[PDB]
C-alpha cells in the first residue's frame, strides 16, 4: 500500500475574446480613381 | 514584580536575536516557563505539511531548567512524527484550541507511542497550538506538574502570556522563511525563463539548460530528470509480428496515455560532493534512480510524491545503502511529472534529500512544482523547433525539384549550341570558349535581316526557338560575352530556362518577355540611351528586361491581395514584382545558370541592385509616383546647351540614372502600344483575353463583380478603355522620352496612329449603341 | 517600579504589533510617546528611508509627536512629507554614516537643514540621531529635538534611547520582513503568469505583450500604466530614398532611438486601472496623446533609462499635465518608465507605470518588479521573431511547391497527343464529350494488349518509344477494367500517366523505363501470375498505381548516399528516406483534383488506397524485404500444406497482414524483375544499373572525399558480373523460388534468373581467364 | 534645467555548449556484411 501522494494542480493556471482589445491587434485627386480603373495600384 | 520585570526584560533581549537561531531564544523561554510552572519536560512539536497531510514533529525534548540547549535539541534523525489523527497534539493542531487534560490514560486522543519509546510516564499535560494567520506553527507542551494536579487557570494565564512571546519568535521565523522560499521561487522562474528564451532547442538541451541554471536555488543534495519515449504508434511492419501473433504483446508499466514507460534518457545532477552531470542514454533498469519503483510509479500515475525515510517504506525498493560507493543514501524523495499541454507525461523529475536534512515540506513541494510546471510549459519551443526544421527541409526539397524540372535539358542546349555537329567531340565540352563563340555566331540569325534593332519588329513570324536564338543574338550584339567572360553554354542554358520559366499564359508568356527585352535592346542601341549606362549596366538591364515577368501566373497584384495568395502574405507590397525578382535571383543562384559568375563581388552587388530597381520599377504604381521626378529630370536636361553636358548631368547622379532606368523599363513594358496597328490589335486582344479570364476568376472564385476592364460583358468597350490607357499612362512615358531624346520620337508616333484607330472603333461603338 | 512599568509597557508595545490588521506606525507612535515622556524631550519624529533611481532619501512619517497626542494628527501622509536627499540634512548624514550623531546646537553642524524649520515655523536647538540599521539597510532615522529641561542629551539619555531604538528596530524589521515577503510574492506571481501567457501559443509582439501585461495587471498594483511599441523598420525602400538623396525633402530631424531609427510609436496600449478597468489600443497615436504629451516616454525611447520621478507635474523639464489628464479627475503624481529591450539592445517599446494604488512614491522594490516584467517581455520577443520566421517559411514552401507542380504537370498538347479527341471527334477545345464516348474513342488508339506481349514476362521496352510506353500504361490500366468500375475520368487518367512520366528524371536507370517495367511486372504478376485472385479490383488498382509511382523523383542515389550527404531528404525522413520521398511525392501528385485518379471512390476506399500506397512504396525498400523474408517464407510454407486452391484463397484473404506481406513480396519481385528478362535485356539493364552505380561512386568520391564500396567503384568495373552473381545468389533467388513454390505460374521468372545466372558465370570465369 | 538623474538598466545581471553534458545531448550475422556490400541497408 503506497503512501497517499498529492495530485498535481492544474485548475489555477488553466484559466482572444477573454482578453479585451485583441480584435484590433498619395497621388493627386484625379489619379486615385483612374489608377484603380486600370488596376495600376 | 521586580524579578518578573527582569525576566520580561531578559525575554525582550533574547527576542532580539541579532542573528543566530530562534530555537535558542525559544528554548530559553521554555526553560524559563519550565522553572515558573513547577513542571518539567516541556516540548515543542513543529507542524509540517507533506502531500497536503499535516503532521507534528518533536523539536526540543526533555526541556529542563539549567540544561544545555544541545541536549534539548532533537534533530530530524530522531524526531518523532505524528499525523493529526494520532495523539492529542494532533487533535490540538486540528482544533487550534487550548486543551488541558489530566490523567491522559483516560483521554480518547492520548497516544502512548512516545511514552513507550521514551519509557516516561505522563499524567497531566497542557496543550496550546501556536496559531498565526490561521496557520498552526507549533504545539507547545507542558507536562507532569509536580506536587500538584489539574494545573491552574493562573498557570494558563501565565502560559498564554509567555506563548505570546513564543508566537512572536515563531512568527518572525515564519516570515523570514516564507520570504526565503518566495525569493527562491522568483529567482528560479527568472533564470528558467532566461535560459528557455535563449534559443530554440529540442527538449533535452532546453531542460538541461534550465535545470542546470536553477540548480543553486533548489536545496536538494541531488536530483534527476527522466525523459520518456514520445512515440505513440508503430510502423506497420513492426505491428506485423504482433498482428500475426508471433510475438506476445508487451505487458508492464504504461503511462496514462498508454505509451510504454521507456526512459530513453536520464540526466543526473549530483550536488552532494563534486557537482557532476551524467547523461545516460537508454539507461538500464538497474539505474540507481529507476531501481526504486518511484520514478516508474510517477510515470504510470503522475502524482507528486513526498516520501520521508524512503528506505523504511515497504512498497518502493529504495536502496538502504550507498549507491555510488560515495556513501550517499536516500533519505527523503520528492518526485513530480512534467506534462505536455495535453497532460501527456514527457518526463519525471525526482528531487532527493534536502541539503538541510529536514524532510521535504509543502514549501519545497511548491518550489519544485512551479519549476516542473514551467518546464512543461516550455515545450512549445521544442515543438516549434521541430516544425521549423520540417518546414525548412520541405521547402528546400521542393525548390530543388522545381529547379531541376524547369532547367533546360542538354538536348535543348545542343538544339542551339550545335557543338556536336561542328566540332565532332560529342562527349565533353572540352572546346575553348573561342570555339563555342565561333560555332554559335553562325547559328544565330543576323540582327539586320531579323530587324532586331528596329522599333517595328514583330514576333509573329518567328518561332519561340527562334526567339531564344534572337535573344542570344541580342546579348551578342551588346558585346557582353567577351567583356564579362559569360560562358556560351551557360548563356544558352540560362536563356532557355528563362523561356521555360515563363508560363503559357495568353499574354504574359515568353513572347511578352522577349518583346520587352528587344525593346530594352533597341532603346539602348537605336534609342541611344546606352550613353548613360555602362556595358555592365546594359547587361543587367537586358537580363532584368527578359526576366521582369518570369513565372507571372497571369493575374494582377489586386488579385493576389484579394485572393490572399501566399505571394501576398510573403511580399507585402509590389507582390508580383518581388516574386519575379526573387525567382530571377533564384535562377541566377545556380552556378549552371549564373551568367554573372565571372563578375567581381561588387559588380554582382551592382547587378543585383539594378535587378531590384528594374523589376520593382515594373510596378506601374511606382511609375506613377516617380513620373514627376523623371519629368523634372528631363526638364533640367532639356535646357542644357551641350549633349556632353547632359551626359555629365545624368551620369554624375546615381539616383537620376535609377529613375531613368525605371522609366525605360516602363517604356519597354507597354511598347506594344507603339507597334503597328496589326501588332497592337493582336496584343490588345491578348491582354483583353488575359483580363477577361482574370475577371472570370474574380467572379467565380472570389465571388466579386470585376471592374469593367476585367469584365467580358464590356468587351466592345475595350477600345475606349484602350484610349484611356493611351492618354493616362503611355503618352507621358513616350512624350517625355521623345523630348529627352528625339530617337524615341517614332514610338510616340506609333502610339498616335494607334490612338486614332482606337478612337475609330469607339466611334463605331458610338454608332452601335445610339441606334 | 520604573523597571516594572517600563517592562509592562514594552510588552504591550510588542503585543500591538501582534494585533493582525493593525499598523506598525501605531506601535512606533506609542514608542515615541513613551520615549518623549521618559526623556523629557518634545517633538520626536521618525524619517523613513527610501531609495529612488539608486539614490537614497529620507521622508518624515510622524511629526510633532507629544505624549497624550492623537495618532491621526501626528501622522503625515506621503503627499505632505518633506523629502531630503542624503547629501543634505542631518537626517541624510545620519543615514549615510549609519551611526550616532549628537549635535547640541544645530548652528554648529553644517548638516543642519533649514527647510522644515521654515516650512513649519518651529525652532530647533538640540538634536540626537541614530539610524535604525538592520541587515546593512537603514529603515528609519529617529529624531529627538529640543530637550525642554536641558541644553544637552547626556550619555545615559543616549543609552536609554539606544534601548528604545532596539525595540523600535525589532518592530521596523518585522514590518520590513513582511514587506519584502510581499514584494517577492508579487514578483514570483508576475513571472509565473507571464510565462503561462507567453507559452500559451506563438504570436506577434502586440498580442503576446497584451496577454502578458493584461494578466500581470492585478500584480503591478499601479493605478495606471501603458506600453508604446516603436516602429522597427530600419532601412527604407530605394524609391522612398530617392527624394531624400536628390533633396526634394529635408532630412528628418527629431527624436532618435540609440540605434538611430526615428522615434515613432506605431501603437499605444493603455491599461486604465483607476476605474471601470478599461483597456484601449491606439494605432498611430498622435503626438498629443496623453502619454506622449509629457516628453518622458520619448525621453526613454531616446535614452533608455529607468525614470522614477516623484511629483512629475512639479518638474519643469518634462511638462507633465498639471491638471487632470482626461475628463475624469485623474492627475499624474508619481511616474516610473522603463524600456523594453530586444536581444540586440534595440528599444522595442517603452512601458510607463504611473502613480501607485496608494499615495506613496515608487520605491526601489517597484522598480525591481517592473524591470523583471520588462526583461521577461524583452525575452519573449524571441518567440515573436520565431513566429514571423514561421509564416515566411510556410509561404515560401507553398509557393515553391505550387510552381513545381505547375511545371511538372503535362500540358494540354501532351494530353491531346494521347487523347486525340480534337482530330477525331470534331470537338472544340472545351471537353463536353461523354465519358463513354471518350472511352470509345481512346480504346482504338492504344496498342492492343495481345500484340507486343503486354501480358508476357518476356516484354522488352527497347523497341518501344516512351510515347508508346504511356499508351501501353494506359492500356494496362485499361484491361484490369478499372475506368468503368471506379469511374476515373479518361482525361484525368491520361494526364496522371503523363505527369508520372515527366516526374521521373532522365537518370540512366531510375528513369521512366524502370517505372514502366515495374508497372508491367505488377500487371503480369496480377494477370498471368494469377495473384489478382488474392486482391480486390481496388487493391489491384492501388498495386498498379504504386508500381508505376514507386520510384518517382528518384535522383539516381541510394539511402546510404542520402544519409552520408546529410541530404534534406535524410533530415526530413528518418528511415527509408527515398521510399518515404516517393510516397510523399506520389501522394502530392494524387492530391491535385486534376490528377486525382482516385477522386471518384469513397473516402474509405481512399484511406485504403493510401495505406496500400504506403505499404507498397515502403516495402520497395529492400532492407524491409530482407527483414520480412522469413515471415513470407512461413506464409508460403503454411499455404502449400493445403490441397485445395479455395482453401488457399480463404487462408490468405481472411488475414490482412498476410496480404500485406505478399504485397510487399510482390513489389520486391517486381522491382528486380529485369534479372528474369532474357539475357540480352538483362545485360543491357545491368549495364544501365552499373553505369548509375559508377556515377554514384564518382559523385561520392568527389563530393564526400570517401572511398566507394567495391560495387559502386568504377575501377572494379570488370568485377560487375561476380557481384551480380552475388545479387543472384542472395536476393532474387529467394523471392522467385518462394513465388514459384507459391504459384507455379511465376516459375519462368526464376528460370530466367536461372539462365541469366549461367551467363553471368560464363563471363565471370572468363575474367578468371583474363587474370 | 537638467533632467533628474535616472537609473541605468541592469543589463549586467543577465548579460552572460558550456553546460556540462550537452556534448551528447536487425539482421542476421551474414546479412550484416553482404547487405552493406550491395548498399541495400
Ligand atoms: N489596358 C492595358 N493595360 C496594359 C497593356 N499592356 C500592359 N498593361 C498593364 O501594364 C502591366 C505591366 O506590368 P507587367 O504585367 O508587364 O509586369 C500589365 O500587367 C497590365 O496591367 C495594354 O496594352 N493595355
Ligand atoms: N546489383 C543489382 N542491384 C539491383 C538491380 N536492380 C535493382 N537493384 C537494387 O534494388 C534497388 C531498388 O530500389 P528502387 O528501384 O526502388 O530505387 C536499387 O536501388 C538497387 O540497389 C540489379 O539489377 N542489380
Ligand atoms: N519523553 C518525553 N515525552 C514528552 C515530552 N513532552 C511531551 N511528551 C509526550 O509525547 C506525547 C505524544 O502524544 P500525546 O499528544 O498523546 O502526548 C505527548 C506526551 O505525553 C518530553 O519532554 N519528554
Ligand atoms: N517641526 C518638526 N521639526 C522636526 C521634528 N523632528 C526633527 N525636526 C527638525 O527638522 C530638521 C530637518 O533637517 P535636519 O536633519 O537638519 O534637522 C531636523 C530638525 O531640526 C519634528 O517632530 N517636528
Ligand atoms: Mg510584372
Ligand atoms: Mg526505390
Ligand atoms: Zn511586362
Ligand atoms: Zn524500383
Amino acid at each position: 500500500g503506497p503512501p497517499k501522494f498529492k495530485q498535481r494542480q492544474t485548475r489555477q493556471f488553466k484559466s482572444g475574446d477573454d482578453i479585451p482589445g485583441m480584435e484590433g491587434l498619395a497621388f493627386s485627386h484625379l489619379e486615385l480613381h483612374e489608377l484603380a480603373q486600370f488596376g495600376i495600384i | 514584580q521586580v524579578e518578573e520585570s527582569a525576566l520580561c526584560l531578559e525575554l525582550l533581549w533574547t527576542v532580539q536575536e541579532e542573528g543566530g537561531t530562534p530555537e535558542q531564544g525559544v528554548h530559553r523561554a521554555l526553560q524559563r516557563l519550565a522553572h515558573l510552572l513547577q513542571a518539567d519536560r516541556c516540548s515543542m512539536f513543529l507542524c509540517r505539511s507533506r502531500n497536503g497531510i499535516p503532521e507534528v514533529a518533536s523539536r526540543l525534548l526533555d526541556v529542563t531548567p539549567t540544561s544545555k540547549f544541545e541536549d534539548n535539541l532533537v534533530g530530524p534523525d530522531k524526531e518523532v512524527v505524528f499525523p493529526l489523527d494520532i495523539g492529542i497534539v494532533g487533535w490540538a493542531a486540528h482544533t487550534k484550541k487550548t486543551h488541558n487534560v489530566p490523567d491522559v490514560k483516560k483521554n480518547s486522543h492520548f497516544s502512548d507511542f512516545m511514552d513507550k519509546q521514551t519509557g516516561y510516564v505522563t499524567k497531566n499535560l497542557l496543550a496550546t497550538p501556536i496559531v498565526v494567520g490561521k496557520e498552526v506553527l507549533a504545539v507547545i507542551m507542558a507536562v507532569n506538574k509536580v506536587n500538584a494536579s489539574e494545573f491552574s487557570k493562573q498557570d494558563e494565564e501565565v502560559f498564554s502570556k509567555y506563548l505570546n512571546f513564543v508566537s512572536i519568535i515563531l512568527r518572525l521565523h515564519h516570515t523570514s522563511y516564507m520570504y526565503n522560499i518566495e525569493s527562491r521561487r522568483s529567482q528560479i522562474l527568472m533564470w528558467s525563463a532566461n535560459k528557455v528564451f535563449e534559443e530554440l532547442t529540442d527538449v533535452e538541451r532546453q531542460f538541461h539548460k534550465a535545470l542546470y541554471t536553477v540548480r543553486s536555488y533548489l536545496n536538494c543534495e541531488r536530483y534527476s530528470i527522466g525523459l520518456l519515449d514520445m512515440t505513440k504508434e508503430k510502423e506497420f511492419y513492426d505491428e506485423w509480428p504482433i498482428k500475426l501473433g508471433e510475438v506476445e504483446p508487451y505487458k508492464g508499466p504504461k503511462t496514462p496515455d498508454g505509451r510504454e514507460v521507456n526512459f530513453y534518457k536520464i540526466i543526473d545532477y549530483i550536488l552532494h560532493g563534486k557537482e557532476e552531470i551524467k547523461v545516460i542514454p537508454t539507461p538500464p533498469a538497474d539505474h540507481w534512480t529507476l531501481i526504486s519503483g518511484l520514478p516508474t510509479y510517477v510515470a504510470e500515475n503522475g502524482f507528486i510524491c513526498n516520501m520521508m525515510n524512503a528506505p523504511a517504506d515497504e512498497y518502493f525498493t529504495f536502496q538502504k545503502g550507498p549507491v555510488d560507493e560515495t556513501g550517499w543514501v536516500i533519505k527523503n524523495v520528492l518526485s513530480l511529472p512534467i506534462v505536455n499541454k495535453k497532460e501527456d507525461i514527457v518526463g519525471v523529475a525526482t528531487f532527493y534529500n534536502r541539503k538541510d536534512g529536514k524532510p521535504f515540506d509543502e514549501h519545497d513541494e511548491y518550489i519544485t512544482e512551479t519549476l516542473t510546471q514551467f518546464l512543461g510549459w516550455s515545450l512549445l519551443n521544442t515543438d516549434t523547433y521541430d516544425k521549423m526544421n520540417k518546414l525548412e527541409n520541405r521547402k528546400d526539397i521542393a525548390q530543388e525539384m522545381l529547379m531541376n524540372q524547369t532547367k533546360a535539358t542538354p538536348e535543348e542546349i545542343k538544339s542551339i549550341l550545335k557543338f556536336q555537329e561542328k566540332l565532332n567531340v560529342d562527349v565533353i565540352d572540352d572546346c575553348e570558349e573561342k570555339q563555342l563563340v565561333a560555332i554559335l555566331k553562325e547559328d544565330l540569325p543576323d540582327p539586320r535581316s531579323a530587324e532586331l534593332y528596329e522599333f517595328r519588329f514583330s514576333d509573329f513570324p518567328l518561332t519561340e526557338h527562334g526567339l531564344i536564338k534572337c535573344g542570344i543574338r541580342l546579348f551578342f550584339e551588346i558585346n557582353v560575352v567577351e567583356k564579362f567572360k559569360v560562358p556560351v553554354e551557360v548563356l544558352t542554358r540560362w536563356m532557355y530556362t528563362v523561356r521555360k520559366g515563363y508560363r503559357a499564359v495568353t499574354y504574359h508568356n515568353w513572347r511578352h518577355g522577349f518583346n520587352v527585352g528587344q525593346t530594352m535592346f533597341t532603346l539602348l542601341m537605336t534609342g541611344r540611351l546606352k550613353k548613360y549606362y555602362t556595358d555592365l549596366e546594359a547587361f543587367a538591364m537586358l537580363a532584368a528586361a527578359f526576366c521582369h515577368d518570369i513565372d507571372h501566373r497571369g493575374t494582377n497584384n489586386l488579385y493576389q491581395m484579394k485572393s490572399t495568395s501566399p505571394l501576398a502574405r510573403l511580399h507585402g507590397s509590389s507582390i508580383l514584382e518581388r516574386h519575379h525578382l526573387e525567382y530571377s535571383k533564384t535562377l541566377l543562384q545556380d552556378e549552371s545558370l549564373n551568367i554573372f559568375q565571372n563578375l567581381n563581388k561588387r559588380q554582382f552587388e551592382t547587378v543585383i541592385h539594378l535587378f531590384e530597381v528594374a523589376i520593382i520599377a515594373t510596378d506601374l504604381a511606382l511609375y506613377f509616383k516617380k513620373r514627376t521626378m523623371f519629368q523634372k529630370i528631363v526638364d533640367a536636361c532639356e535646357q542644357m546647351q551641350t549633349e556632353e553636358e547632359a551626359i555629365k548631368y545624368v551620369t554624375v547622379d546615381p539616383t537620376k540614372k535609377e529613375i531613368i532606368m525605371a522609366m525605360m523599363m516602363t517604356a519597354c513594358d507597354l511598347s506594344a502600344i507603339t507597334k503597328p496597328w496589326e501588332v497592337q490589335s493582336q496584343v490588345a486582344l491578348m491582354v483583353a483575353n488575359e483580363f477577361w479570364e482574370q475577371g472570370d476568376l474574380e467572379r467565380t472564385v472570389l465571388q466579386q463583380q470585376p471592374i469593367p476592364m476585367m469584365d467580358r460583358n464590356k468587351r466592345d468597350e475595350l477600345p475606349k478603355l484602350q484610349v484611356g490607357f493611351i492618354d493616362f499612362v503611355c503618352t507621358f512615358v513616350y512624350k517625355e522620352f521623345s523630348r529627352f531624346h528625339k530617337e524615341i520620337t517614332p514610338m510616340l508616333s506609333g502610339l498616335q496612329n494607334n490612338r486614332v484607330e482606337w478612337k475609330s472603333l469607339a466611334d463605331e461603338y458610338d454608332a452601335k449603341m445610339k441606334v
